[PDB]
């Protein structure tokens, strides 16, 4: 079944909706509430459309040209929306109140875990949420040499520390 | 099983490519053209709908019966089993599986005979010559050879979810519901997932009634090319249904019907 | 461009008017369109000889070569360029002189398992060598 | 309906008696059907009661076709005979039934801890797929033994299981009785016609208490009197008037400490109302499983099984 | 800026487990650990997957060894041969998701102390035979010289992308339908998947990037070939319209007729690729050097109107599915033969003019095609049907020596002039694309435009611009030619 | 069509992967467009081949044989 594409893990209309046809367990649905009448008279199910739900109308006129024009307008507009508009040059900025801790000297044990994680393999995005900043700029090199952090990842911490000081 | 379509059996095996449908329908096409076969499929879908409506059934059960009907013929010859007997047994199995209750024997036989004699007399001049044992053996065979896939998903739940999300529920819901009812005549149920069909039906309904839905469709992230194909299929359905008469032709087509041997 | 090889070496170690009148009709008489350098067998007669080249290159009676083939310039671009040995020898000529030199050179250029070769062609398939 | 199609189908089909030695050596008899031990010419081969397909058989086939889980039983193949028009299912063999463990002991604490954890996660998975078991009995819980997977309790015999995604008819209009009176929830015992998914929570709580005391907590208006006796009368839905402290003493009589972690979970599992009953997911979050030794994938955890193999009838 | 923008490639980040063979020298061993530790970081920093070693922990997944090539082979085969042949504290809180519904590729990194190599590749020949088929189906070999570790990064990015591109994830052999019933549509797919005529080791190809689409359904196959330094072998390469597929072939022509059989085998290879699809194709054939005078005769017979039409009918007889729908039969709608060679007559100096300076920091390409009629006012017409110049500022790779034999002076000039000619142009075999136009000038400008577009797939991610000029298929064919030349 | 216009200079201290978006780089410089995912063209053709059953290709060793 490799040829068919599955939207199971791709949410559709993410701000207001989750996965396209996957239905999670809502905690406030109509199949869990128990009113006084629901217990006595049972589940009250009413037709989704008032009148004849079975009936299908085909006598109403359709204009394929208008529908095609509207769909072309939608897709053209949609293409425009997904274009990632250009932005001017600006210095990177980070919120200091959450992205790190101001004083490194709170606990020595936490530093050992973090630098052992720097020498590890997890992506830099996870480490971007909490970085250590020392009192002086010299001791970071000594700690980096102890854990043998690869030079590609060691230079990333230098950039982040310079971003904090700026 | 419900709430996870992408791991269900209806999607893992019973979603078929159009190439397979064209390849497997050659044997039925050796006696009739594509137009005649399509008209016959539409007529028998209408017969199933009428039979379900007579027995005071809901819409989900009739949709499930129609899906069962289509699945059996998609991969097997039309002359293998008489469709006039395919319809009642599929309806009975759909009612049995959808937790609506088992119909009575005489009730089902009388309903089928009455329907065939009141609204399909021209197609079938004679009576309905079958008994309940034939229905039971046929449904047993159908359950045997259909890989025991009895749960069928429908676009109704995604359609209601989308219309509730949009906000309008009185001006759009009847049109979307009737478009979803009409789209079962085609083979789209076997070709595309239910939510794509629901989206296409919603788009048709909103375009027909002149509602600005461009901003709604802009934000959603889904393949925007298959929806165009579904719209094209629906438009072809509606255009070809314009100049098609049951009474004038179905007698001639069923005169050319390949009947099974004793 | 030599500094890199040299420092790499280091790293490795420590760690008469009648005569000139006839010539003008053979050497400089050839002045042909350069667009027709990419040319092949003469379409008129299905041969590698045609036009007026029958007087410049050493019978058969070709008739009215209307196309632009010129075997004088065909021998220029079809002597060492990548060509089948069967096609090249037709242009030069086996019986005539210089046919043996091509055959002798080809043999002198020459002087294992099948699955080794299949492995070799798999390593060069990628976008980057 | 012609001869050639039938003969082609018969050629494509394979006979169950021509592949398995299902004859004799019957291993289980019940209202659901007959279960035999079978092997190719070990699996549990189940023959369903009644000629043709019934509601139970249709629900069974339409439910276990699409459900897959390490803690949920899964049929490998189905056979359909036309000579007698009955249905045959083939599950993987489960040597040990929880009823057998209960009867034999009439008991490590980690064993019951892990067993409860596994049944809770299985029932949570079942509730995730929007389906109701409507039947939880100690005879419906099976345990693998001395195979590729040890322990790994499996829920099975869900003939009464029904989808509750959207009810076209009330759930009590087509099934007045859903489970045996030993584990019937008070809500449905009071004549409720629309019941939520919390009944299975009551059932698992009852059976968990049964394993805690190694004796049926509820034993036999026939069960309403026992229900009122075990945990008192609610002094804080239909036929409210037509009907016309105890729990702590009852648990004490079975040498169970009133002040512990299991007792709080058991007390909160059984309530007279559906709203205040805890759901499946919160059960795992209870620190009862976290206290002391934690739950194990292998219930026996290297211990030898003293329970004998299931005997023939 | 692949890592800064955190982009992801095609193929879903194939995971790699690696084994390294290093000598027991402390200087060379210590460098190996740091180099591959850096390689893991750059491989994972790009969204290329996981580059962790084989899950068994034996000193950072490095296998040691111990004239000396014999010692390099005994431990190579005796060790790696057989080698490749209840408390859960945190898990209590979360319930198991369920059973729900691609093994990692194995790469053997070989360090080469020698400053022959086949001596090192002989391990791979010996290991594959002594391996179970399922493990052998995904096993690759990479050789890195020892001088990289010791002496002097753009090498790591090139090595990471090269390892990912060479993975070639195999097609699954099972569908996991779980029919649990006698027969159905799921069984029909399964029994069709295990038919004897289906080939093995499909080995789908997924590159880091492909050309973006530009607005029936069809495809175009670009094939180019040239002979090796000896005429014993024909080297060929192919690519799709958008660079989706890339395959190469070697054909042995060694007779002590000799070329017509060789060209027949090449045409069979090209036919083998188109017939594995399910859509009509278009074939454009290229020649790296100058076309011969017999090759034109032979190609005109193979690429004739009568022939290309005949195989359309022969395909219909074998396959029922092709019979109903013609839009699914992998027939051939057009054919074309184009030869590329230098001109050596014109020169352009970028220094002379009349914001950016093109040759220094950018690559440019201009084209110009004309019908090149022989005079003004059966199977084969005039020799050049249409001609076109190919002016490119970007440098061309190392071409074979015979390519520049005619005009060696043009080899060194920075803006290269190349000449493209038309020879066959068989349009509309089955009976509007440019390849079906009877104007031979339109065909060249389509082929040359796609030749430029395919040349952009050579842009090294470690380099600013495209490493080499011309189409990607021409570039690989040239790389293969030198590899055969050097080692043989 | 798609030509080249200008060149921008950025200090190498502003290029780090900690920030989720691109602060010094702008997506509009490269003319970026976001397009929805689709199944690979090569993968789909393998699936549609199952209904065809064409001739079996050569074993890839048929080419490296004496003529
Ligand atoms: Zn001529
Ligand atoms: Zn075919």
């Amino acid at each position: 079944a490799f040829g068919i594409l599955s939207y199971e893990h791709r949410p559709l209309k993410r701000p207001r909706l989750g996965p396209p046809d996957v239905y999670p367990q809502d905690p406030k649905q109509k199949e869990d509430e128990l009113t006084a009448l629901n217990v006595k008279q049972g589940f009250n199910n009413q037709p989704a459309v008032s009148g004849d739900e079975h009936g299908s109308a085909k006598n109403v006129s359709f204009n394929p040209a208008k529908i095609s024009s509207n769909f072309s307008s939608i897709i053209a507009e949609k293409l425009r929306c997904n274009t990632l508009p250009d932005t001017g040059r600006r210095k990177p900025q980070v919120n200091q109140k959450d992205n790190f801790w101001l004083v490194t000297a709170r606990s020595q044990s936490a530093i050992n875990t973090w630098f052992t994680d720097l020498a590890g393999t997890k992506p830099l995005t996870q480490l971007a949420k909490k970085v250590p900043i020392f009192s002086k700029k010299e001791e970071v090199f000594g700690y980096l040499a102890k854990y043998t952090v690869p030079v590609m990842r060691a230079a990333w911490l230098i950039k982040m520390t310079c971003a904090y000081y700026a | 099983m419900a709430g996870n379509f992408w791991q269900s059996s209806h999607y893992l095996q019973w979603i078929l490519d159009k190439q397979d449908l064209l390849k497997e329908r050659q044997k039925d096409l050796k006696f009739l053209s594509e137009e005649e076969y399509w008209k016959l499929q539409i007529f028998f879908t209408n017969v199933i709908q009428a039979l379900g409506e007579h027995l005071k059934l809901r819409q989900q059960v009739i949709a499930t019966a129609t899906v069962y009907f289509k699945r059996f013929y998609a991969r097997y010859s039309l002359k293998s089993i008489d469709p006039v007997l395919m319809a009642p047994t599929c309806v009975f199995l759909a009612s049995k599986v959808e937790e609506f209750g088992v119909v009575s024997n005489t009730r089902l036989i009388a309903a089928a005979t009455s329907v065939l004699k009141t609204r399909f007399s021209y197609a079938f001049p004679k009576e309905f010559p079958y008994r309940m044992n034939h229905i039971l053996e046929c449904e047993f065979y159908l359950l045997e050879l259909m890989d025991c896939c009895l749960i069928v998903y429908h676009p109704y739940r995604p359609l209601l979810q989308y219309v509730q999300d949009m906000g309008q529920e009185d001006m759009l819901l009847p049109l979307a519901w009737r478009i979803v009812n009409d789209t079962y005549r085609t083979d789209l149920c076997l070709l595309y997932p239910p939510f794509m069909i629901a989206l296409a039906c919603l788009h048709v309904a909103c375009v027909v009634q002149q509602k600005d839905a461009r901003q709604w469709f802009a934000e959603l992230s889904v393949d925007m090319e298959k929806i165009l194909e579904i719209i094209r299929v629906i438009l072809k359905l509606y255009e070809q249904w314009k100049n098609f008469d049951e009474r004038k032709e179905m007698a001639t087509i069923l005169s050319k019907m390949p009947k099974p041997k004793p | 461009q030599t500094v890199d090889p040299q420092s790499v070496q280091k790293w490795v170690k420590f760690s008469s008017l009648y005569v000139n009148l006839i010539l003008s009709e053979s050497v400089m008489n050839l002045f042909k369109d350069c667009n027709f350098d990419s040319c092949c067998i003469c379409v008129c007669n299905m041969n590698i000889k045609g036009a007026d080249v029958g007087v410049y290159i050493p019978q058969e009676a070709q008739y009215r070569c209307t196309c632009g083939f010129s075997a004088v310039m065909n021998r220029k671009f079809g002597n060492n360029s990548g060509l089948f040995l069967e096609d090249e020898l037709d242009i030069i000529g086996r019986n005539t002189d210089c046919g043996k030199e091509a055959e002798k050179r080809f043999e002198a250029l020459r002087a294992l398992s099948d699955d080794l070769i299949l492995l070799l062609q798999d390593q060069c398939t990628n976008l980057f060598s | 309906m012609d001869y050639d199609f039938k003969v082609k189908l018969s050629s494509e089909r394979e006979r169950v008696e021509d592949l398995f030695e299902y004859e004799g050596c019957k291993v289980g008899r019940g209202t659901y059907g007959h279960v035999y031990k079978a092997k190719r010419k070990d699996y549990a081969l189940k023959q369903i009661e009644g000629t043709g397909i019934s509601m139970s058989a249709c629900r069974e086939i339409a439910l276990l076709r699409e459900l897959k889980h390490p803690n949920v039983i899964s049929l490998q193949k189905v056979f359909l005979s036309h000579a007698d028009r009955k249905v045959w299912l083939l599950f993987d063999y489960a040597e040990h039934d929880l009823w057998h463990i209960i009867k034999f002991h009439r008991l490590p604490r980690g064993m019951v801890k892990s067993l409860l954890y596994q049944i809770l996660d299985g029932i949570h998975y079942l509730h995730a797929n929007w389906v109701l078991h409507r039947d939880l009995k100690p005879a419906n819980i099976l345990v693998m033994g001395e195979g590729p997977e040890r322990g790994r309790v499996k829920i099975a015999d869900m003939g009464f299981a029904r989808l509750f995604n959207s009810p076209l008819k009330p759930l009590a209009d087509l099934d007045p009785v859903v489970v045996t009176f030993w584990y019937r929830a008070p809500e449905l015992l009071l004549g409720a016609r629309h019941y939520t998914k919390a009944i299975d929570i009551w059932a698992i709580g009852c059976i968990f208490a049964e394993l805690l005391t190694s004796e049926p907590i509820f034993h036999c208006h026939d069960q309403l009197d026992r229900i009122f006796n075990v945990m008192g009368f609610p002094a804080d839905m239909p036929e409210h008037s037509t009907l016309m402290c105890s729990l702590i003493k009852y648990m004490e009589k079975h040498k169970v400490k009133p002040d512990s972690k299991a007792f709080h979970l058991l007390q909160k599992l059984l309530t007279m109302d559906p709203i205040k009953r805890i759901t499946s997911e919160q059960a795992m979050q209870d620190p009862y499983f976290l206290e002391d030794p934690l739950p194990t994938s292998d219930v026996f955890a290297g211990c030898q099984i003293p329970y004998p193999k299931r005997e023939f009838l | 800026y692949w890592e800064r923008l955190m982009l992801e490639p095609y193929g879903s980040q194939r995971d790699i487990a690696y084994v390294v063979l290093c000598p027991e020298n402390e200087a060379l061993l210590n460098g190996a650990k740091s180099f591959f530790r850096d390689l893991t970081a750059i491989y994972e920093s790009c969204r290329l997957g996981q580059h962790r070693p084989v899950s068994r922990l034996l000193t950072d997944g490095i296998m040691r060894v111990g004239s000396k090539l014999k010692l390099y082979a005994q431990v190579c085969r005796y060790d790696l041969g057989p080698y490749l042949a209840t408390m859960d504290r945190d898990k209590v809180g979360i319930p198991t998701d369920g059973d729900s519904h691609y093994p990692p590729a194995i790469v053997v990194y070989i360090i080469d102390p020698f400053t022959w190599t086949l001596g090192l590749l002989r391990c791979f020949l010996e290991m594959v035979q002594t391996l179970p088929p399922h493990i052998k189906s995904t096993v690759s070999v990479q050789i890195i010289p020892c001088q990289y570790l010791l002496q002097p990064p753009q090498h790591l990015k090139s090595l990471a992308f090269s390892a990912f591109t060479q993975c070639r994830r195999p097609l699954p052999t099972s569908t996991n339908v779980k029919t649990l019933t006698g027969f159905g549509p799921g069984l029909a797919m399964e029994t069709a998947l295990r038919s004897p005529d289906r080939p093995e080791c499909i080995r789908l190809y997924a590159p880091p990037f492909i050309l973006a689409p530009v607005k029936q359904k069809y495809n175009v196959l670009f094939v180019g070939y040239c002979l090796s330094h000896d005429q014993r072998w024909i080297l060929a390469s192919c690519t799709d319209l958008y660079g989706e597929l890339l395959e190469t072939c070697i054909i042995n022509i060694d007779v002590p007729s000799a070329r017509k059989f060789g060209l027949q085998k090449l045409w069979e290879w090209c036919l083998g690729l188109v017939q594995m699809s399910s859509l009509p194709w278009r074939v454009v054939i290229g020649r790296l050097g100058r076309i011969g005078h017999g090759e034109l005769k032979d190609w005109s017979c193979l690429l004739s109107r009568r022939n290309l039409q005949s195989l359309s009918k022969r395909l219909k007889d074998m396959c029922r599915m092709c019979g109903i729908s013609a839009a699914d039969s992998p027939s051939i709608l057009s054919a074309c033969l184009v030869a590329m060679e230098p001109q050596g007559s014109f020169v352009i100096m970028p220094d002379s003019v009349s914001q950016l300076n093109t040759p220094q920091d950018t690559s440019c390409t201009h084209i110009l095609v004309f019908p090149t009629s022989a005079s003004v006012q059966p199977n084969i017409l005039q020799q050049p049907l249409a001609l076109g110049y190919f002016v490119s500022t970007a440098k061309a790779g190392p071409l074979p020596d015979w390519f520049w034999s005619a005009c060696p002076q043009a080899q060194y000039q920075c803006p290269l002039f190349l000449k493209a000619s038309l020879h066959l142009h068989v349009p509309s075999v089955q009976s509007s694309h440019p390849l079906d136009s009877n104007q031979t000038s339109d065909v060249l400008r389509f082929v040359l435009e796609q030749y430029n577009a395919l040349s952009w797939l050579t842009c090294d991610p470690a380099t600013q611009d495209r490493r080499s000029c011309l189409p990607i298929h021409f570039v690989v064919l040239n790389q293969l030619y030198n590899f055969i030349m050097n080692m043989l | 069509g798609l030509q080249v216009s200008t060149k921008q200079k950025i200090s190498p201290w502003d290029l780090f992967e900690g920030l989720k978006p691109s602060a010094p780089l702008s997506w509009g410089w490269f003319g970026t467009v976001r397009v929805d995912r689709r199944v690979a063209r090569g993968e789909e053709q393998q699936r549609l081949l199952l209904y065809h059953t064409h001739l079996r290709p050569r074993p890839r060793a048929y080419y490296l044989e004496p003529l």
